[PDB]
């Protein structure tokens, strides 16, 4: 209802960086929130692109930020008769970008490693790897948990069983409130997709420079599967938490499979064993259910909803004729014993090509009324194409079918405006929550704060 | 009471023929002066005229080219094809034309050969396929244009293997053998006739090698669509994208495990090399845009794919209307058939066009097309197959009498080669002109000259 | 805790066969490689091999290559070491380790299992008093000599563990298959032979205790 | 295999020094080095992992450096707790090779032995073997020799020798020595002698006896 369009606040990276690919909101030991931005085609130091991330502190004028700095030197290490190397040429850092407590964690998920012994190898491909950060403090650690240091030929020999070395580990990530660091890795175990998880704790205190393969004893990784259903299905390309099981001494995790079972694409509910409590089928063929998923309690009875989105979801229309628009899915939870339903509302898209449901984010309760709200993406929405952010209200009945408020896009054609959203933190301090969008195509992020 | 050749001056035959074509002159010597020599032949014969001295010209058609319409080097297709008009002044004729469709109809068929290395043990099924659709097809029309390209993937890490270094020119190098280089989308031969170097150049091609069992066909189908002059489609031809492939394939937002997030501009990007030089910064097309290319480009997709994914393809060409699957394999019916279908549906008009018809000469047109039923005032039929024939009748009106004397026009069908060329002649005069007598013998006053009976 | 339980000392016969075992605790043996390292005194330490408990893939040093076979068993959380072939050379302790962090490093270890290979038979050791020679000082010391024992230990305490000051009982060495040791013990001439200074000897393998009372020498 | 020298073997220190250990790889192992510790009698603990990275646990006083084929190890301020024996290994390359070990040892005063010599029991006499045992106690430095003589002529085979550890009291050493031999010629003897030479004298310390004489 009210976020004012007018008022809005820009802050740039470089030409070329795509500064707004990804963005959260980091709130230091102080209590004064900021802007993290990931900017996964940042030149590095020598003039090759590696990726980078910058923190952003609030100021109504927006502008610059500093770089939150990390290593982008690659690595190299002989040991056991092996040589370990690591390559960060092209490896998109900040492709996702995640807050916890006093630690960032930036990942790049197109990070290279490769293993050789003799004239063998592991072969050199995209493993992953997150870097966490403690600005306050200088401390730096990694996490990479795909990397092995099995050659080729053994995962012939084993028909590329536990395969992980296509994870781009990162690609998707989440942390809960106690500190597990959930990563989505969806080309893991041969293009299935895999979920890893670690204590952040744990992952600073094992990590070390320059050892390369090391170990998180309390780490936990999802599974590999012989089913076809889950052949090339992508699971882990989006990722997210809440409480799903009633049972509140738990986390459940949701994760994104928008390839699953031939392109049909499925959103799964696990507890942090990875044992799927629910699944949800997408609808249509291509439609690439669980590009997004977003959980929040819409309708204020205490239970985290699900949303999922479906970006390339094509409308039926007059004469037989299909026009892809897009479509987000409002699923309620309900009470008891009783696993999530059909959908309460479908959303879909106006706009021709326009991806709405591309990025879905929780608002919090925006117009303090009592229900928390949302915000759906439509980066090539609206009449120009130019993209579009549609806020939607909660209400006792899930979500209202008409946006309560458009916001069009500042930036020019090809900004890829609202690909990126974050929202339900208060970065001004006026009592209302506010929304960061990104547009990576301007090399941009726009700050729309909420009003009384 | 009186008619419009008696009361019309009428000094000679020449502007007794002028002024109307039921008039006749009287060149009998014999009649009584009282008589008038330009009346109706009616009245002439009634009032004693010498039926051999009568002037009255009739109009009249000749057909000099009447070859008949061919059946299945030359092929009629227009019959008459010459025709010779004879008109007097301000009078018509009629005559009549039939067109048929013995030529065969165009059509364009371009091949996407997957060449991926799990198409090794499909590589014999798809060249014979090729070169059965290209030899089939030849026979069923003559017009058949063929050509074809081949994809693998986009050529980038995580889907190409780009290690060991040797591994970039030879992808097959950890396996001690030897394919091709990967790549995206070549276009190799361009729509042509010569069908046996298509099936030359199709009996060339080898496999290559990436790792990801989705394959970049979409890329490959997008400008396969969209460049038109690299292709060759043509305008008035029907558009055949034969498309081949043993497994799943990639469509958009799977580009981002390569980190493409671009979305697909639907443009052409094959240039003077051939490559889709796209592929590894462009990620594949969505279903609907692929559909809004095919649609607008005029070009029909078959999936012709191996029995293991044909329910795969049969569910996404419910989601692009107007595509159809067959499937792939040693025998190659299923997909011919397809194609001798699409051929069956194709339907033709016969449409004549009229070029150097003189100001003075006007045509009227009556149409009797498969219907059986003249259509007056019509000058086209459609829905017509191979084989078909329908009929036009033509009248041409003269105005007057032009000086000319001698002019040519043609009848020719809208895409038809064949024609109708008509000779007009115009018979302004009387066959006693000839007969002029120089002299006067009976006037004698400077008049000079006497024909069919009258002086000056 | 990370805490690597090996089995218990072993005494076996050359020719045969042994298998040593090593039983994760507070972690699983799938985690990390697992590694086992021989040492004797004088050769000091050699590394053996590891295994990868989540594969079973092995390394050998060369060396002992076809003695030495790792297994592990991820059910009951075990790592094993088999040596074929008993010879002399293998009587040494061993151990089982693992890395920290580090894949590649040795970090945490077993707390040894010792092995000895040997063709003796159990035999109970000979007690012998050993008095001084026939003018006195000060202080007098006296001896207990234990001779041709197997298999290791025993036991030896002086006035029944009541005389502890004074007193070097040395290493057990080995000659001709069995066992000899020796022990010592200085006191004052005030206390001795005016005291009783007893030497107590125990070989549990045997179920033998002897006790030697230190006597004067006679004319 | 890559070849690990460790120096020194051994060193006499005293609490509260800083001493360094020194382990020379064959080749470069670019810091693919561990540093372990063995407690008299017990198991071994980790110290360092990796050239310079503290086992979880182990006290800030250890500390390892180093680079190419040339590391150390440094306790700083030894506690009597660190007096012990330590090793290097490298993990470069597989086989995984050791050091041969430093014994950290307690320095003290030089202290000259005393020695006892004891002629054969009566019961061993009866049993028809004949033991002559010889202590040389509580002496400083550790390292020793001794001699046996039956009838001034030096008799060297049969003889066992054994050396306590490094008393906990006195810091101290101690070496029991027995020259055994056949009953039958222990009593063709009159003479049994056993000579002790030691750096705490130039000139060997002799205890002896004449078989049957009180
Ligand atoms: C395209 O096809 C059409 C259809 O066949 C064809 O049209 C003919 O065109 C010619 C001239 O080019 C017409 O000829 C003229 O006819 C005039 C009188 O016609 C009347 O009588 C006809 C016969 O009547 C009997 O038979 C019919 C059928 O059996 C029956 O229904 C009747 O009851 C009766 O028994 C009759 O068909 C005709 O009807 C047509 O016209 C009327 C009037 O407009 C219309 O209402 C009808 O629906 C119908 O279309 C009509 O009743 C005749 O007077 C005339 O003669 C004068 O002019 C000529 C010069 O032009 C002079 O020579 C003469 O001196 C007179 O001044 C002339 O003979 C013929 O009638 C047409 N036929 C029809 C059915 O319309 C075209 O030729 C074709 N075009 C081409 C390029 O091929
Ligand atoms: C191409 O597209 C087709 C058609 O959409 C897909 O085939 C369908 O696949 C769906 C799964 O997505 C199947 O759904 C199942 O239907 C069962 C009942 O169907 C009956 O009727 C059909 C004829 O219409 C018969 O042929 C069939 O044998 C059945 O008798 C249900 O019993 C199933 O329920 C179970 O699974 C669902 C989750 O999927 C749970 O919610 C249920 O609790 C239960 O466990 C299920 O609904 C369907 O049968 C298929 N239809 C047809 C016509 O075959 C293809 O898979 C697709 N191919 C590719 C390659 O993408
Ligand atoms: C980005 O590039 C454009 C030209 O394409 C240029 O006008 C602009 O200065 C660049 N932006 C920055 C911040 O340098
Ligand atoms: C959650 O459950 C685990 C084991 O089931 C238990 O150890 C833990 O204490 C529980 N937490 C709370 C807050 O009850
Ligand atoms: C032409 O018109 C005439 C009228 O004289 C008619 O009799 C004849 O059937 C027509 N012929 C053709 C070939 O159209
Ligand atoms: C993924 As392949 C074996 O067709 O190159
Ligand atoms: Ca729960
Ligand atoms: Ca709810
Ligand atoms: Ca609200
Ligand atoms: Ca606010
Ligand atoms: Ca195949
Ligand atoms: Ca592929
Ligand atoms: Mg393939």
């Amino acid at each position: 209802l009210n976020l004012d369009p007018v008022q809005l606040t820009f802050y740039a990276g470089p030409n070329g960086s795509q500064f707004g690919f990804s963005l959260d909101f980091h709130k230091d030991s102080h209590g004064r929130v900021a802007i993290v931005v990931g900017a996964p085609r940042t030149l590095g130091p020598s003039q090759e692109e590696t990726g980078g991330v910058f923190l952003c502190p609030w100021r109504a004028e927006g502008g610059q930020c500093p770089s939150l700095l990390f290593d982008l030197r690659d690595e190299t290490r002989n040991v056991g008769s092996q040589t370990l190397q690591t390559f960060k040429a092209r490896q998109g850092l900040g492709a996702s970008v995640v807050s916890w407590s006093d630690v960032i964690v930036a990942c790049a998920p197109w990070q290279h490693w490769n293993v050789l012994e003799k004239t063998e190898e592991a072969e050199k491909t995209p493993v992953g790897s997150c870097f966490l950060a403690q600005p306050e403090s200088g401390r730096r650690a990694e996490y990479s948990p795909c990397r092995g240091n099995t050659l080729s030929r053994i995962y012939v020999e084993n028909d590329f069983s536990w395969d992980k070395r296509y994870c781009e580990a990162g690609f998707s990530s989440v942390v809960t409130q106690a500190g597990e660091l959930v990563l989505g890795a969806p080309g893991g175990y041969y293009f299935l997709g895999l979920l890893a998880q670690a204590p952040v704790a744990d992952i600073f205190s094992s990590y070390r420079p320059g050892i390369l393969l090391w170990h998180v004893s309390s780490q936990s990784l999802s599974f590999d599967s012989s089913n076809p259903e889950y052949f090339d299905g992508y699971w882990g390309y989006s990722v997210a938490v809440g409480e799903f099981d009633g049972d509140l001494n738990t986390t459940e995790y949701v994760v994104g499979a928008p390839t699953w079972s031939w392109t049909l694409g499925a959103v799964e509910i696990l507890d942090s064993y990875y044992q799927r409590l629910h699944r949800l089928r997408g609808e249509q063929m291509a439609s690439y259910f669980g590009h997004s998923v977003a959980v929040t309690d819409v309708n204020g009875d205490g239970r985290h909803d699900l949303l999922v989105g479906a970006p390339l979801y094509m409308e039926s229309r007059a004469d037989r004729k299909l026009a892809e628009v897009g479509r987000v899915y409002l699923f309620l939870q309900p009470r008891g014993p009783h696993a999530l339903g059909a959908p309460s509302l479908l959303l879909t898209g106006t706009q021709l090509y326009g991806r709405f449901g591309s990025a879905i984010a929780p608002l919090g309760d925006l117009d303090r009324d009592g229900y928390n709200d949302i915000a759906v993406a439509a980066p090539y929405g609206g009449p120009s194409g130019r993209g579009q952010v549609l806020v939607f209200l909660g209400q006792s009945e899930g979500l209202r079918s008409r946006p309560s408020q458009v916001l069009d896009s500042p930036f020019p054609t090809g900004s890829a405006f609202g690909f990126s959203l974050r929202g339900a933190v208060d970065i001004d301090d006026n009592g209302y929550p506010d929304l960061i969008v990104g547009a990576y195509g301007a090399n941009q992020v726009a700050v729309y704060r909420a009003q009384p | 009471g009186p008619n419009i050749c008696t009361t019309r001056g009428v000094s000679s035959c020449q502007q007794c023929l002028a002024v109307s074509p039921m008039c006749a002159w009287c060149s009998d010597e014999a009649l009584p002066l009282g008589s008038p020599r330009c009346d109706l032949k009616e009245n002439l014969l009634k009032d004693n005229c010498a039926p051999e001295s009568i002037e009255f010209p009739v109009s009249e058609a000749r057909v000099l080219e009447d070859r008949p319409l061919s059946d299945k080097s030359q092929v009629t297709q227009v019959s008459p094809q010459r025709i010779a008009l004879r008109l007097r002044p301000d009078d018509s004729k009629n005559f009549s034309i039939q067109v048929r469709q013995v030529e065969d109809y165009p059509v364009d068929i371009y091949y996407l050969m997957d060449l991926s290395y799990s198409m090794k043990d499909d590589l014999w099924s798809i060249q014979n396929l090729g070169t059965k659709l290209a030899t089939q097809m030849r026979k069923l029309t003559s017009n058949l244009r063929i050509g074809f390209g081949a994809f693998v993937d986009k050529p980038v890490s995580p889907y190409m293997y780009i290690s060991p270094p040797e591994a970039l020119e030879n992808p097959c190098y950890d396996m001690k053998t030897t394919c091709l280089p990967m790549f995206g989308y070549k276009h190799v031969l361009t729509l042509t006739d010569q069908v046996t170097r298509f099936n030359e150049e199709v009996k060339k091609q080898s496999v290559s090698r990436n790792r990801d069992a989705p394959e970049g066909g979409f890329d490959a189908i997008m400008q396969a669509t969209v460049c038109d002059e690299k292709i060759g489609w043509r305008n008035d031809a029907s558009h055949l994208l034969v498309f081949t492939t043993d497994a799943k394939t990639h469509i958009a937002l799977d580009g981002r495990l390569a980190g493409i997030v671009q979305p697909n501009d639907g443009q052409c990007h094959v240039g003077s090399d051939n490559h889709y030089s796209a592929s590894t910064t462009m990620d594949y097309p969505s279903l609907g845009l692929m559909t809004e290319k095919l649609s607008q480009k005029n070009i029909n997709l078959i999936f012709a794919v191996t029995e293991n994914v044909v329910n795969l393809y049969q569910n996404y060409s419910e989601l692009i209307p107007g595509t159809t699957v067959g499937v792939l394999s040693m025998d190659s019916s299923n997909v011919l058939q397809l194609i001798v279908d699409a051929y069956g549906k194709i339907r033709s008009k016969v449409e004549l066009e009229v070029r150097d018809l003189p100001e003075e000469l006007s045509l009227s047109f009556n149409a009797t097309c498969l219907n059986n039923e003249v259509i007056p005032g019509l000058k086209s039929c459609m829905g017509l197959k191979i084989g078909d024939t329908v009929s036009f009748s033509i009248e041409a009106k003269v105005r007057g009498c032009p000086q000319e004397k001698e002019k040519s026009f043609t009848i020719k069908p809208v895409g038809f080669k064949d024609s109708l060329i008509v000779q007009v002649t115009f018979d302004c005069d009387c066959a006693c002109q000839a007969q002029a007598e120089p002299n006067s013998h009976r006037c004698n006053n400077g008049n000079g000259t006497f024909e069919c009976g009258v002086c000056r | 805790e990370v805490q690597l339980q090996q089995s218990g000392a072993e005494l076996v016969k050359p020719g045969a066969s042994v298998k040593l075992s090593c039983t994760a605790s507070g972690f699983n043996i799938k985690d990390t490689y697992v590694h086992w390292v021989k040492q004797r005194p004088e050769q000091g330490l050699e590394w053996i091999g590891r295994i990868d408990p989540a594969n079973g893939y092995t390394k050998y040093d060369p060396k002992f290559q076809g003695k030495a076979t790792i297994t592990a068993d991820t059910s009951s959380n075990t790592a094993y070491l088999q040596l074929s072939s008993l010879t002399s050379e293998d009587t040494a302790v061993y151990y089982c380790v693992r890395p920290l962090y580090d894949y590649y490093a040795m970090d945490y270890w077993g707390q040894g299992t010792s092995v000895t290979v040997s063709s003796a038979k159990t035999t109970a050791p000979s007690v012998y008093p050993l008095a001084p020679v026939c003018t006195t000082g000060s202080s007098v010391t006296l001896g207990c000599l234990v001779k041709g024992y197997f298999p290791e230990p025993v036991t030896l305490t002086w006035n029944s563990g009541s005389l502890s000051s004074g007193v070097h009982t040395f290493p057990a060495v080995l000659q001709s298959d069995l066992y000899t040791l020796s022990s010592s013990v200085t006191v004052t001439s005030s206390t001795w032979p005016s005291q009783s200074i007893t030497c107590n000897v125990a070989h549990p393998a045997s179920s033998t205790k002897v006790d030697k009372k230190i006597e004067p020498r006679g004319p | 295999d890559i070849l690990m020298t460790q120096s020194p073997s051994s060193m006499s220190v005293s609490l509260g020094d800083t001493v360094s250990i020194t382990c020379h790889a064959s080749q470069g192992i670019s810091s693919n080095i561990g540093w372990l510790q063995q407690k008299p009698g017990k198991s071994f603990m980790g110290l360092i992992y990796y050239g310079t990275n503290l086992v979880d646990g182990v006290p800030s006083r250890f500390s390892g450096s180093g680079s190419g084929a040339d590391y150390s190890l440094t306790i700083s301020s030894l506690d009597s707790e660190d007096f012990a024996d330590y090793y290097c290994v490298q993990y470069a390359q597989l086989p995984y090779t050791f050091g041969g070990g430093t014994k950290l040892e307690i320095k003290r005063a030089d202290a000259a032995p005393t020695v006892s010599i004891f002629p054969p029991s009566s019961e061993q006499l009866t049993s028809g073997g004949a033991s002559v045992v010889c202590f040389l106690n509580n002496f400083y430095p550790k390292d020793i020799n001794v001699k046996w003589k039956i009838d001034g002529s030096e008799r060297q085979n049969g003889v066992l020798n054994s050396w306590t550890d490094q008393d906990s009291k006195d810091s101290t050493y101690s070496m029991s020595s027995t020259l055994t031999l056949t009953k039958d010629e222990y009593e063709r003897h009159n003479s049994y002698t056993c000579e002790a030479t030691h750096k705490t004298s130039t000139s060997p310390i002799v205890k002896s006896f004449n078989r049957n004489e009180c």
